[PDB]
RNA sequence: GCCCUGAAAAUGGAUGGCGCUCAAGCGUGUUACCUAUACUCUACCGUCAGGGUUAUGCCCUGACGAGUAGGCAGG
RNA sequence: GUAAGAAGUCCUUGUUUGAACGUGGACGAAUGAAGCUUUUAGUGGGCCAUUUUUGGUAAGCAGAACUGGCGAUGCGGGAUGAACCGAACGUAGAGUUAAGGUGCCGGAAUACACGCUCAUCAGACACCACAAAAGGUGUUAG
């Protein structure tokens, strides 16, 4: 016997999948574990990480967050990134010629970004334009 | 006994609860008797005393007003406080060594000499 | 097991105010050296204030028969803490050393008395240099002159189950 | 893939401690002492042997 | 490059044959110079007492079940997690109160370097970040503990033996010993009395030795 | 210290049985020996963890495996 | 009970004869190895053992306080046995052992050594645990 003292066959949870079968998310994390794992940077652990998340888990964010994310100090030119789904919001009449990528956006959300001049881009385009996260500022939702 | 009374307390410093018999004004606090608590405001007639009292597995923090007459200094930190002065000259001294302390070690060798001191051997 | 005698002295452990204390000794019969410091600090304890942290031992030594060939008449003090207050018990032992007759004294107290080891304390062991100095009978048996004795019963050990020959015991 | 011990398997023994070469060469284990004739006092045998 | 990695090799392997002979040296100029001043003593009619032993090798005597508490964590805090294992530690006050502790459950003594060295090489096992890996060269102590100028098995056992500044991360890098059972017996025909007592557990504080090389 | 007695019934009966008397009994000591799903070494199965790699997969390494009520997972 | 340091030590002067805050400069016993929610099964006055302690009498014992184990647990031994000794379990092989044992049943010395003992149903774990307090011209050593 060995008297043991650490209750041998833990399994350390973490979901290292997603519970999803969307195959183009599957793809997206395909590719952030070769990121995750080749690059070095903690960007892209921080992503892969948040794509496994359940919709609870993934509240939206919404435009009126990232103007505010955009008026900070430093960080008007910063790609933002919202690894969930993007809201519009007609609270507020000004919003930002900036770049935001995310995995969904509303027809609303992106018609408004469209207008006042920036682009809506996915996690891949994200990848191939700024790999390391560079530049970027990534937003979450409220949780409650 | 007067040297109770000439006796500053600032706050910060830690002081044990002895309460003594001799004076029926705030005899405190069945229990806290023997514990140690540092003094967050003092007043006059008066010092604070805080503890950290456990219920359940959580120690909460208590806060108490006490006549003069019961608290004591705490000769807790004596060491603690002869020690980091004396670590500070000897950083100063190395700087010019285990100045951590060490628990009893084993003794070294040594010669015994047979002078006067013959040994005296015995029985039951 | 086979008994060895061990030299042992002990320091009890110096002060400021007392340097070189004053070096008790013992005799010991004990298998080995860490049998023979416990039964010396056991014994110190009983005759003086020490212990084996406030103490510690100079010199674990052996001591060898000065003549082991040599046939020799030992008597023996022994006493025991049973059943009543201590009573002493005087032994004679023809011998060798005072090793064997140690040794077959434990066996013999062992036999004869359920006495053990725990029990037992040696006081002392002595050779007796002259002859009429020998007080029991068993050992004075084997003092007379031109001793001789016969072994009449031989029984043979046999190597064998079996044996075709009606076997004799004879000398 | 397999532990292979030393104390057997000289080949193993020497990819580790390099000095056993010139300590087998030497032989440092059947070394002689030098001679010495330091007598022990008379106060020694006596409390050895007795009092 | 493979001559960049061969020199390197080659100036390793002069530096590990260079102390390996400076500790031979120390080893036996130390016991022939403790020997001399016990003759010293003896000549001149004095005693003399060797240095207290600051190194013990404990071996766990009893299995699991049926342990209190308070000897199964020490035997826990001390890594004797099942019977037979064993570790070497540092005698002080506070190890000493543990092993009092533990007597009934645990055979200890004071090692020779010969059994210390046997131990590290067929049963030397190491921990590399976890695992219990095997040593089978010097790299892989020179990699984690040549932070405290450990190169080499031999400068382990080294640190070990003549009780240094970092026994502690040696001794915790160090696998607790997996050993058998010995192959003589233990002698005894009953285990769980002191070594006094005809039993095995205990200080014996020389036999250790030959108990644990007839483990090994 | 050992031995005898030192009271206990009723189917035939049990130091487990045979039987043992300088014992195959009592006490003690020294060795050798038998022997477990226990310890050591190796292989294999599974789980867990850690790493590596354009693929709920492939490779490397190591530690572990009792189980009722009951829970989870793969089939 | 408290303490065993970088949420700690030591220089720098504005606000009640001085205290607190604030400005900036220099620097520690041993061994071993995370936290936060969320949610629901079964069990929620059962049995055994040890040692602490109160009350106890024909004898036993009754109450509380830990601890360990069985309940759920197979393996070796005790001739057999839920709670005694050892030791906790994947499938196999080789070696070494534990506890218990080595006349035959039965694997292993009718081994070695020192003594004692003869029982008209000896003994073959004891327990000033019961018969119990002694008796005996049986024996041995003091």
């Amino acid at each position: 016997g060995i008297d043991h003292t650490s209750k041998q066959h833990k399994r350390s949870g973490h979901r290292t999948a997603p519970k999803s079968d969307n195959v183009y998310l599957k793809l997206l994390v395909k590719l952030y574990t070769f990121l995750a794992r080749r690059t070095d940077a903690p960007f892209n652990k921080v992503v892969l990480k948040a794509l496994f998340l359940s919709k609870i888990n993934r509240p939206p964010v919404s435009v009126s967050r990232i103007a505010r994310a955009l008026k900070q100090e430093g960080a008007a030119n910063k790609t933002v990134v919202v690894v969930g789904t993007v809201t519009d919001d007609a609270r507020i009449f000004e919003f930002p010629k900036t770049t935001v990528a995310a995995l969904r956006f509303t027809a609303g959300a992106r018609a408004k970004i469209v207008k006042a001049g920036g682009e809506c881009i996915t996690l891949d385009q994200l990848a191939v334009r700024a790999p390391k996260g560079q530049n970027t500022l990534i937003l979450r939702g409220p949780r409650n | 006994h007067l040297s109770t009374y000439l006796k500053v307390y600032k706050v910060g410093d830690i002081v044990d609860i002895k309460a003594n018999g001799s004076i029926q004004k705030g005899m405190p606090h069945k229990f806290y008797q023997g514990k140690t608590g540092v003094v967050y405001n003092v007043t006059k007639s008066s010092v604070g005393v805080i503890i950290n009292k456990m219920v359940g597995n959580r120690y909460l923090e208590k806060r108490l007003n006490l006549r003069v007459e019961h608290i004591k200094h705490s000769k807790c930190r004596q060491e603690f406080l002869e020690r980091v002065k004396a670590n500070a000259a000897k950083r100063a001294e190395a700087k010019a060594v285990q100045l951590k302390r060490q628990p009893a070690q084993p003794r070294e060798s040594r010669i015994v000499s047979t002078e006067g001191n013959v040994p005296q051997t015995l029985a039951p | 097991a086979h008994f060895k005698e061990y030299q042992v002295i002990g320091r009890r452990l110096p002060t400021e105010s007392v340097p070189e204390p004053k070096l008790f000794r013992m005799r010991i019969f004990a298998s080995n050296e860490v049998i023979a410091k416990s039964r010396y600090w056991y014994f110190l304890q009983k005759l003086h204030k020490v212990k084996k942290a406030s103490g510690e031992i100079v010199s674990i030594n052996q001591i060898n028969e000065a003549h082991p060939t040599k046939v020799k008449n030992f008597g023996v003090w022994v006493r025991y803490d049973s059943r009543s207050g201590t009573h002493n018990m005087y032994k004679e032992i023809r011998d060798v050393s005072r090793v064997a007759a140690v040794e077959t004294l434990y066996q013999d107290m062992a036999a004869r008395h359920r006495a053990r080891f725990r029990s037992i304390h040696i006081l002392k062991v002595a050779e007796i240099e002259k002859t009429a100095d020998v007080k029991r009978q068993y050992v004075k048996q084997f003092l007379t002159k031109d001793l001789k004795f016969p072994l009449p019963h031989r029984v043979q050990k046999s190597t064998k189950t079996f044996s075709y020959k009606r076997p004799s015991t004879f000398y | 893939v397999l532990k292979k011990n030393p104390l057997k398997n000289k080949q193993v023994l020497l990819r580790l401690n390099p000095y056993a070469k010139v300590f087998a060469a030497e032989k440092l284990g059947s070394k002689k002492a030098e001679k010495t004739g330091t007598k022990p006092a008379a106060v020694f045998t006596e409390t050895l042997k007795h009092d | 490059e493979r001559a960049a990695r061969k020199a390197a090799n080659k100036e390793k392997r002069a530096i590990i044959l260079e102390r390996n002979a400076a500790y031979q040296k120390e080893y036996e100029t130390a016991e022939r110079n403790i020997i001399q001043a016990k003759r010293d003593a003896k000549a001149a009619g004095s005693y003399y007492v060797e240095a207290q032993h600051k190194l013990v090798f404990v071996v766990r005597i009893k299995g699991i079940n049926k342990i209190p508490p308070k000897p199964r964590k020490v035997l826990q805090l001390l890594r004797l997690t099942r019977i037979n294992s064993g570790t070497f530690v540092k005698v002080t006050k506070a190890t000493l109160e543990l092993l009092k502790l533990i007597e009934p459950y645990v055979a200890y003594g004071y090692p020779s370097y010969s059994t210390i060295r046997q131990l590290v090489y067929k049963r030397g096992f190491g921990k590399i970040n976890k695992q219990r890996v095997p040593l089978s060269d010097n790299a892989i102590i020179e990699a984690n503990l040549g932070k405290y100028g450990i190169l080499s098995i031999d400068d382990l056992i080294h640190e070990i033996i003549t009780v240094g500044p970092h026994f502690k991360q040696a001794n915790n890098f160090l696998w607790p010993f997996k050993l058998s059972n010995p192959s003589g017996g233990w002698g005894v025909p009953r285990k769980f009395k002191h070594f006094i007592q005809g039993g095995s557990f205990g200080n014996r504080e020389e036999f250790i030795n030959k108990l644990v090389k007839s483990m090994n």
